[PDB]
DNA sequence: CCCCCCGGCCCCCCCGGC
DNA sequence: TTTCGGGGGGGCCGGGGGG
């Protein structure tokens, strides 16, 4: 903790400000104008990992009260005890009292309330709604229906979707402006479709590509860079194994195969997915073929998931295609 | 073992002074300088705030080189407290940048040594200036008469509502099974000064609070005879408690108004 | 009684060549080079991010947390810089929410004088949580704010095999490490390095053979070195060590016994299959060997067309995945070998 | 019994009856009692006579059909109590081991609806594993084997060196059965739970009363009058 | 801004019954009993957001009035109301002495009564039989089953029903004359098919709407309210060609950010309400799903997943 | 007396009679033992694994290691309930079998098995080298019925300890052993004897204890009955014996047990009677077996081969009923109660036949 | 120096979906 | 029956205070 450069670029890079908060244009203007005017509801932020929840609450509470925010808000998550005599004790004490520093109203952030217990959430019900005068409430989740019906009811719905391109492409030149670093064109499209609109992989992913080069000041992090620090196949190889798969004969597919695969050292499950990928946006006469290729694919994945034998797995993938490819014919 | 050596003369006084905030607070972070010992802290519920200040005149002797924050946890502070005894002189010993913080009885009579060690936290709770605050009323009066009141009013309920007003201040408290009303007006006695009750009023105040917290408070009555009660209506009421070179401040918010 | 003990390097002679030859430092790492440069690169850049190590059996990951933590800290310093939990240990949510907090939110531990000046000392200490996929969905929520949250004293290695188990928010907030199976190709340097110190003499091809049956799995490929080195040593002849005996030593079928199943196979009567499967259980054979040896045999055969080759893939995976599950070998194996022949 | 008997009409199964019943009515009927819903459904699912049977369709292929889903159902049961505790699970568990076994035999109870037979069993087979357990601790230190295979294999000849002397030779067999016994620090009660383990045509219950009592009563004081060897001493 | 502005669901909060819509003939039964007094032990139990607490507090407002303080006693979830508390503190306010008019009675109040213990409720049985000279009871719940049924058998049913959308609007024009909101009927037709009959949700929804956009209109709406995602699962399940359902899984549901987890638990609940489609058919699809979401619970939350169980749902109906 | 099957019972390594390549390899692993992996003796029922590993055993340290005692070891779980531990222990070696408390057998791995890993030897035990043991052995049976949760325990366990402890796990089949564990041992195959070899060790039986014998081909017919089990086949000498007088006839039938019988019988009604009522009878005959401490796989697999013996079904049945076995082995390897899948395979074979 | 009040562990019993 | 985790209720034990 000698100093921030020592911290994760995760962590690092967290935004400070609601002017910091990328891709979520019409949930930061909402809740600015919100907070203009003096018109905050009860929140409930839902959305996929590393989207920008806590960052935006954090955010929030900062520009309404100021740098001492912590001791004017009460945050609680799923590392803190949260039974239902803390909601009867200590949210009920902070909600029911006025602030210590200044005259305004509370507010109570309760992080990952999804892993809240029934009980808890159905005491928070007369909580919120007696309190609602003086204090707020903001939920955050994951998954909606660990929430009961009633806590949703009493609040206003925000819905945080995977982060845009152009969202990520602007963070990753900020980024890069701090580092002093380079990326291509190519590295960059590479980054953002491993992505998956999670910016947290794109940070720890261009954390290890610099850590990848040998002068970070004069190279530059191109695909290579991306692909190898990752361990993920390319774009070619998947083109390969598939046209492999697709024409040429079990022997050859089968050696194809092995060889792209031993390249590099390639995951079967990652071939997999660009497999899919690829495949989805193929044009199937029949959808018989369709149907097969999804089932045989996700059963393949499943038992991966568990272990199992690498090379008869890789075969059963090489058969399932070219058995759900037969039925393209007649 | 030479950064930071504070010596109390008696261990019992540095027991006391824990004793007196333990149960409102766990984590406090202790900031010692070359004047002395600092130290604040907030309740989780976010609605009690201690403010701990001790000067060097209460050390036998003390040596602070620069100045260092210590994160302690109060339950295990009190507890290595505890062992010693009345008779033992305590001494605080930090090193630069330390992780531990070493607690030294003495027992020179019988050649008697016990040392603990302490294991620091990180806290990131900065030190929040309180602003002064000019308040409407002031009042002084016996530690021993507002721990009765207190003590004796909780029991009727869970919130106790303090008026000020001309010469007179109220206390009072209503609950299921009934009311209590307290009434105490000013009073100088020649004979006995520890005993009179001073008001000082500029505006009338009052404001509601919650039992629990005043009973945790009156626990630091030990430190001091007498106790100062400031009130404001803009203002969260101050308990404070006047040591030989330093003080213990309770900064209380009231309840809400509806 | 009692026994004088042991100095280290001569306990360590004495213990069983995967743990005599374990990594003692990054460098000893073998094919793992895509991780480890990053992993190297903080000793100096000194901002090392929460790690995710996932991969297969006996790929290196337990050996790369120690030697990283080995070579940030130093022997002195290691043990009040890292706290270790692994499935051994109690990691229910109450675990995580008080002991592990706990130690996280601890200041680190003090570097000595020597420490500093030998070891870079990072600012920081680190929390393994080896076998992280047998912990429970409540146990890794608990942990998802307590990394963020001090991640400026504390850092978080969690070490799996399957990184499914591992919920989404934590493998979004660390940064993942595949390591890649061991193989003839990437790991032969060390066996032949490992051979060599013992002094092992063996045929061409013979350590190429034991990495190929081990199948991504370098401790096996010891354990099974040493086996050679023991049963070549026993015999006293001084002969180089071939590969059959590793063969039998590893339970690979011989050829012919695979040869007779592929020849009842083909005969396609029940009741010989049957007779013969029940006569071959005798031996003791494992299934997955069995199951393996005939994929290997079927796939690269020229003589069966795409649709059976087809058809003996999906229905190989099949018999593969219930074998997984613990079910009984001979019931698998027969079901299996009937399928075939009606195929 | 209600449920039971509700969940196996044939009547709310139908097209008509399928509307005032919904499917999220039998569901809350599973919900009454969740614990024994299951056991009461496999308990009656084979003493019904269908009236739901698809064309072409034998009462033995549903029974075959419901039999697989409580497969399933029993599966997923396992899932819900494991250590992960996926309760989330319950509202599955209640299709694959009540509705839908209960709609592959719905019709009318052709007998008496019956209590689940299996927590009496399952609790005969845990006194008896407890037995077994104990008779393989007192003679591990001569056996070789594990208490499966002291069941499968070890019983039957125990039984011909420790039952069948005294029917042969009638009470002159005492010492040689008390010489085994002593050999494999078997006592009194773990000669009766071995005699109780055994069935078919083996059952000794039959045998063991057609003894003459005075056979019983002098190997008894035999047995009492002599002093015997211990395998596990506690203390 | 440290200034808050009042949530129009208390603001509005009806302070008599006649200020209560929806179930008319319930809402004058209550009248009647406030006029002539001699209130029973009643259970009120119905879904969110539809006026019980409103209904219980009027109610005991109008019968009590200047007493009101003395003579109610309200418990809820958030405060303590184990086994200890029954014997102790209710058993203490049953007993205690109030003077009341000759056709009043001292009220307790036990919101979210389906949350308390069976210790609790046991305990209730004597102290309502014995002191209901002078108490009276009056129970709100959600699920009237988690009542055990002595407590039952002791008290009045009230079954609320849900709120038709013409009570909803009546509501909603109401309030918006008192705000003087600008507004379109697209807007609060949009409000009203958002609320699906949870007038505290439609309040709120509105409140919002007029804070973050200003005119009430469909776009505006939208933008606030979120389509309910169950009605774009059912339409994925409906639909005739399996590109089309792939098609609104991939788009609808994934891109928007929804969790596998969700999805499924929708899906099922969605096909377990899906009175259009045959039982049977119904039960294959709930088996299919249900093998999808113990995959998904055991760590394969991806796509693919998803993308197979639409592909095995369209087999079965073909 | 003691049984034969128990007094004949070979004590040392140059005691073994079959399998000659696994005693010259277990005499290369005893040459050099100080490094010794752990080993996971696995192979067919009743073939001699146990007596193998007491026999290596006894090479490395001695005798001793015969002279065996039984303790009992107190273990709590969360919910504060008491389980007793049954320990079978040495000077030189101990002896568990966790899956005694089922799904608490993790309980062993985690305090009992940790607890003697984290001990050093000081006992002066001299070896042959000259300096004294440094570690202890530690037998867990049927290592293939502990639960995933206890192997992920026994995983870090093997390897931090292995200074002073090495584990020999025996097992029947590998199938249910995680992938870890079997990375972390030395995998050793115990084929079963050949009938030549059973036939001799009868032979020399007979011969210790002066039974007659009209020829030698009664202990071969002997042999054919046991399968290769060794075990099953000097108890069933011994049974044969007792019941003709200690005097084995070519006339001598082979004497099945009675659970065996049952199957058979069941296999019987089931071919027979196809119908709804048989399956109920079939149930009552389910639940009689596991009321008895019959192992439900024991029961399936049994049941499935005396199926796919009767003469008068074709190719397809059996091939369905195989296949039906399959699947419903997994399910009872998945499941809980073993009924629930019993009854269904046995419905399936009914409609299957039918 | 002894008795009584009252906070905190310790244990044991019971849901767990909507 | 029951493989975690939460909640509740009752029983002692012991610190502190009072007489
Ligand atoms: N909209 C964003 N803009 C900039 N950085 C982001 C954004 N979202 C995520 N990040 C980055 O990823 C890190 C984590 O962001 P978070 O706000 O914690 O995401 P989250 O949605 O709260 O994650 P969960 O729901 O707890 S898994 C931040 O410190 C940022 O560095
Ligand atoms: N990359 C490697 N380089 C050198 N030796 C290795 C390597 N991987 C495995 N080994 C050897 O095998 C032994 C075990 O390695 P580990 O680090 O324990 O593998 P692991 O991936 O942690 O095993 P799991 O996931 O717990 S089954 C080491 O002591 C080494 O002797
Ligand atoms: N019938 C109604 N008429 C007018 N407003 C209503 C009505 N029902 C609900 N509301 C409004 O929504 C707010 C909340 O109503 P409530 O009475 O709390 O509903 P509820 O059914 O008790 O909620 P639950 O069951 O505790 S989640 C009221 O203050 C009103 O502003
Ligand atoms: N004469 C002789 N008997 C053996 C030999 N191996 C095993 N046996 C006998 O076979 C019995 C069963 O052996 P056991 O190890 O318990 O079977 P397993 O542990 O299930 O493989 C033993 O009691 C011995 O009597 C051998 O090598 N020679
Ligand atoms: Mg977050
Ligand atoms: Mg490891
Ligand atoms: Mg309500």
């Amino acid at each position: 903790k000698r100093s921030k450069e020592n911290l994760p670029w995760v962590e690092k890079y967290r935004p400070e400000t609601l002017d910091e908060v990328y891709g979520q244009n019409e949930v930061i203007t909402t809740v600015r104008k919100f907070v203009d005017e003096g018109k905050l509801p009860h929140l409930l932020f839902y959305g996929p990992p590393g989207t920008g929840k806590t960052s935006t609450i954090v955010a929030l509470a900062r520009e309404i009260y100021g740098k001492n925010y912590s001791n004017m808000v009460l945050e609680l998550n799923a590392s803190d005890d949260r039974g239902i005599d803390v909601v009867r004790n200590q949210i009920k004490d902070f909600a029911s009292t006025r602030q210590i520093f200044s005259k305004g109203f509370k507010l109570i952030i309760l992080d990952e309330a999804d892993a809240m217990t029934n009980a808890a959430q159905n005491a928070l019900r007369r909580v919120i709604e007696r309190y609602t005068k003086n204090t707020r409430f903001c939920v955050l989740a994951n998954y909606a229906h660990k929430l009961t019906p009633a806590l949703l009811s009493r609040c206003t719905r925000f819905r945080f979707q995977p982060l845009p391109q152009e969202a990520i492409e602007r963070r990753i030149a900020n980024v890069l402006v701090h580092e002093k670093l380079k990326l291509s064109p190519n590295a960059e499209k590479a980054l953002i479709e491993l992505s998956n609109g999670d910016m947290r992989r794109v940070l720890n992913v261009l954390q290890s590509c610099k850590a990848t080069l040998d002068n970070p000041d004069e190279d530059e992090i191109s695909d290579d860079v991306i692909y190898e620090c990752c361990g993920a196949p390319r774009p070619s190889d998947l083109k390969a194994v598939l046209k492999s798969i697709l024409e040429d004969d079990w022997g050859t597919a089968h050696y194809t195969l092995n060889k792209v695969r031993s390249a590099k050292g390639l995951a079967l499950i990652d071939l997999i997915e660009g497999i899919v990928k690829i495949l989805e946006d193929y044009e199937l006469q029949n959808e018989e073929t369709r149907v097969h290729l999804l089932t045989k694919l996700a059963d393949i994945e499943y038992s991966i998931s568990k272990g199992g034998n690498d090379q008869i797995q890789g075969s059963a993938v090489i058969g399932a295609i070219k058995a759900s490819f037969e039925n393209e014919t007649v | 073992a030479s950064m930071l050596e504070a010596k109390f003369e008696e261990a019992s006084l540095f027991k006391r002074i824990i004793d007196g905030f333990k149960d409102c607070v766990q984590l406090v972070n202790f900031q010692c300088k070359e004047d002395g010992i600092i130290a604040q802290a907030v309740d989780d519920s976010r609605v009690l705030l201690v403010s701990l200040e001790i000067g060097v005149e209460a050390f036998q002797e003390y040596r602070c080189d620069h100045p260092v924050t210590l994160g302690m946890d109060l339950t295990s502070l009190s507890k290595i407290l505890r062992c010693g005894n009345n008779t033992d002189t305590l001494t605080l010993i930090a090193d630069n940048t330390p992780d531990s913080i070493i607690l030294l009885f003495e027992d020179t009579k019988k050649d008697r040594i016990a040392e603990y060690s302490l294991k620091l936290m990180d806290i990131d709770a900065d030190f929040l200036k309180i602003e002064e605050l000019q308040y409407d009323s002031t009042l002084s009066l016996p530690s021993s008469e507002f721990s009765k009141i207190v003590r004796d009013l909780s029991q009727l309920s869970d919130s106790i509502n303090i008026m000020i007003t001309k010469e007179t201040i109220k206390f009072v408290a209503d609950g299921d099974i009934g009311s209590g009303s307290v009434i105490i007006k000013p009073f100088v006695d020649m004979e006995h000064p520890e005993t009179s009750i001073k008001l000082e009023m500029d505006q009338p105040v009052d404001l509601t609070f919650g039992a629990k917290y005043l009973l945790d408070i009156i626990k630091g009555s030990s430190l001091s005879d007498r106790v100062g009660i400031r009130l404001s209506s803009e203002a969260p009421a101050l308990f404070q408690f006047d040591l030989k070179s330093g003080f213990l401040q309770f900064f209380l918010a009231p309840k809400f108004n509806d | 009684r009692k026994i004088s003990k042991l100095a280290a390097e001569q306990s360590l002679a004495q213990q069983p060549w995967v743990e005599k030859y374990r990594p003692k430092n990054l460098d000893e790492v073998t094919a793992q080079d895509h991780a480890v440069t990053v992993l190297k690169k903080t000793l100096k850049s000194a901002n090392l991010p929460h790690m995710l190590f996932y991969g297969p059996p006996g790929t290196g990951k337990t050996s790369t947390i120690l030697a990283l933590t080995k070579e940030l800290y130093g022997p002195d310093l290691m043990k009040s810089r890292i706290l270790e939990l692994n499935a051994s240990d109690e990691r229910g949510i109450s675990i995580v929410r008080e002991k592990v907090k706990n130690f996280a939110r601890l200041t680190v531990s003090k570097p000595s004088k020597h420490d500093l000046e030998n070891y870079p000392c990072p600012p920081y200490k680190i929390i393994i949580l080896d076998e992280a996929d047998s912990m429970t969905a409540d146990a890794q929520s608990a942990l998802r704010r307590t990394m963020e949250t001090y991640s400026g004293v504390t850092r978080f290695c969690l070490i799996c095999n399957y990184v499914t188990r591992i919920i989404d928010p934590l493998a979004s907030r660390c940064s993942k490490f595949r390591f890649k199976a061991l193989d003839a190709s990437n790991a032969i340097d060390r066996l032949r390095f490992i051979s060599e110190q013992e002094n092992v003499k063996c045929d061409d091809g013979v350590l190429e053979r034991i990495l190929d049956i081990s199948a991504g799995d370098l401790r096996r490929g010891i354990t099974l070195l040493q086996s050679a080195s023991k049963g070549a040593q026993y015999l006293g002849d001084g002969k180089n060590i071939t590969s059959t005996q590793v063969e039998e030593l590893a339970g690979v079928v011989p050829h012919d016994i695979l040869i007779e199943i592929v020849e009842k196979v083909k005969s396609g009567d029940f009741d010989e299959i049957k007779k013969y499967v029940n006569t071959f259980m005798k031996s003791g054979w494992s299934a997955a060997s069995v199951v393996n040896q005939l994929h290997e045999y079927y796939i690269t055969n020229d003589n069966f067309d795409t649709n059976f080759k087809n058809q003996i893939s999906w229905l190989l995976f099949t018999t593969d995945s219930r074998l997984n599950n613990g079910t009984n070998e001979h019931i698998q194996l027969l079901n299996l070998l009937v399928k075939i022949s009606q195929l | 019994f209600d449920i039971a008997h509700k969940m196996l009409d044939g009547q709310i199964y139908s097209d008509i009856g399928s509307r005032n019943f919904t499917l999220n009515d039998k569901i809350a009927l599973y919900f009454d009692d969740f614990d024994f819903t299951p056991l009461m459904i496999q308990e009656n699912y084979l003493s019904t006579r269908p009236s739901v049977l698809k064309p072409g369709q034998s009462h033995l292929e549903a029974v075959a059909e419901a039999a697989n889903c409580i497969s399933l159902g029993d599966i997923v049961e396992k899932k819900i109590r494991s250590s992960e505790q996926l309760w989330s699970l319950l509202p599955l568990h209640a299709v694959l081991s009540s509705v839908y076994p209960a709609s592959k035999v719905a019709g009318h109870m052709a007998g008496r609806i019956n209590f689940t037979a299996w927590l009496g069993q399952n609790s005969k087979s845990a006194k008896y594993y407890r037995l077994l357990q104990e008779i393989h601790y007192h003679t591990r230190l001569g056996t070789s084997t594990d208490k499966i295979g002291l069941r499968l294999d070890y019983l039957p000849t125990f039984r011909k060196r420790l039952l069948d002397p005294f029917l042969k030779q009638g009470a002159d067999a005492i010492s040689s059965v008390i010489e085994v016994m002593d050999d494999y620090y078997l006592t009194k009660e773990d000669w009766d739970s071995i005699m109780e383990f055994f069935v078919g045509p083996d059952v000794t219950t039959a045998i063991i009363k057609k003894i003459p009592a005075t056979v019983k009563s002098g190997f008894t004081r035999k047995y009492n009058s002599m002093t015997h060897p211990v395998a596990i001493y506690r203390t | 801004t440290l200034s808050l502005q009042l949530p129009w669901v208390e603001k509005y909060r009806p302070q008599v019954l006649s200020d209560i819509v929806g179930n008319k003939e319930t809402i004058d039964r209550l009248q009647q009993i406030a006029k002539d007094g001699n209130m029973p032990h009643m259970i009120i139990s119905g879904m969110p957001g539809i006026g019980k607490t409103t209904s219980v507090h009027c109610l005991a407002h109008e019968l009590l009035g200047r007493s009101y303080a003395d003579g109610v006693l309200e418990l809820n979830a958030s405060d303590d109301r184990g086994i200890d508390v029954v014997r102790n503190q209710i058993k203490h306010f049953a007993q205690k002495k109030l003077h009341l008019p000759p056709g009043k009675h001292k009220i307790v109040i036990l919101d979210e009564a389906d949350s308390m213990t069976a210790g609790a409720q046991q305990a209730l049985r004597r102290t309502m039989e014995l002191y209901s000279n002078s108490t009276r009871f009056a129970f709100a719940c959600n699920q009237s089953n988690k009542i055990i049924e002595p407590l039952q058998s002791r008290c009045a049913i009230l079954r609320y029903s849900k709120l038709s959308d013409e009570d909803v609007l009546k509501r909603l024009l109401q309030i918006i004359k008192l705000e003087d909101v600008k507004y379109t009927n697209d807007g609060l037709e949009a409000i009203i098919f958002t609320a699906e009959g949870d007038m505290r949700q439609a309040i709120n929804n509105l409140q919002s709407t007029v804070a973050g956009h200003g005119l009430v209109n469909a776009d505006n709406v939208f933008k606030i309210v979120d389509s309910p995602h169950p009605l774009i699962v059912k339409k994925m399940l409906l639909a005739s060609n399996l590109e089309d359902s792939i098609q609104i899984l991939r788009t609808d549901l994934w891109k928007k950010g929804y969790s596998s987890i969700d999805i499924v638990t929708t899906s099922f609940r969605v096909t377990k309400n899906l009175a259009q489609v045959k039982e049977s058919v119904r039960l294959e699809m709930i088996k299919e799903i249900g093998l999808t979401h113990m995959r998904i619970l055991e760590g394969v939350g991806t796509y693919l997943q998803l993308a197979s169980m639409l592909a095995k749902i369209h087999k079965l109906n073909n | 007396m003691s049984l034969w099957v128990d007094k004949y019972r070979p004590k040392s390594l140059n005691a073994l009679s079959h399998n000659e390549e696994l005693t010259n390899f277990l005499k290369s692993l005893s040459d050099q033992p100080r490094d010794l992996p752990h080993l996971l003796l696995y192979g067919p029922n009743g073939t001699g694994k146990k007596t193998r590993c007491m026999a290596l055993l006894e090479s490395i340290f001695g005798p001793g290691v015969y002279r065996l005692k039984i303790d009992v070891r107190q273990f709590v779980t969360a919910s504060n309930r008491k389980l007793e531990l049954n320990v079978v222990s040495s000077p030189y070696h101990l002896e568990i079998t966790p899956s005694d408390m089922g799904n608490n057998d993790r309980i062993v791995i985690q305090e009992l098995l940790k607890e003697v890993a984290q001990m050093e030897q000081v006992d002066f035990q001299d070896s042959k080298d000259g300096l004294a043991h440094r570690y202890k052995c530690v037998i867990i049976n049927e290592a293939n019925s502990l639960t995933k949760d206890a192997q992920a325990a026994l995983r870090r366990t093997m390897e931090k300890y292995s200074k002073n402890i090495r584990l020999i796990m025996v097992c029947d089949s590998m199938s249910p052993i995680i992938a870890p564990i079997k990375s972390r041992c030395l995998l050793i195959r115990c084929p079963a004897p050949s009938d030549s070899e059973i036939s001799t060790i009868l032979s020399d039986v007979v011969t210790n204890e002066r039974i007659q014998l009209e020829t030698k081909d009664i202990l071969k017919r002997i042999a054919q009955a046991s399968n290769g089990n060794l075990r099953v086949s000097l108890l069933m000498l011994e049974s044969m014996a007792l019941n003709n007088e200690l005097a084995l006839k070519s006339s001598s039938p082979i004497i099945k047990p009675d659970w065996i019988i049952v199957i058979h019988k069941l296999t019987r009604k089931i071919v027979k009677e196809r119908s709804v009522n048989s399956l109920i009878e079939c149930r009552a005959v389910l639940y009689d077996l596991l009321a008895h401490c019959i192992p439900a796989n024991i029961i399936l697999k049994e049941l499935t081969f005396s199926l796919l013996d009767v003469e008068t079904l074709n190719t397809t049945n059996k091939s369905s009923i195989i296949e039906y076995s399959s699947v419903f082995d997994e399910r009872l390897s998945l499941g809980n109660k073993a009924i629930f899948h019993l009854e269904g395979f046995i419905a399936k074979v009914m409609c299957c036949l039918d």
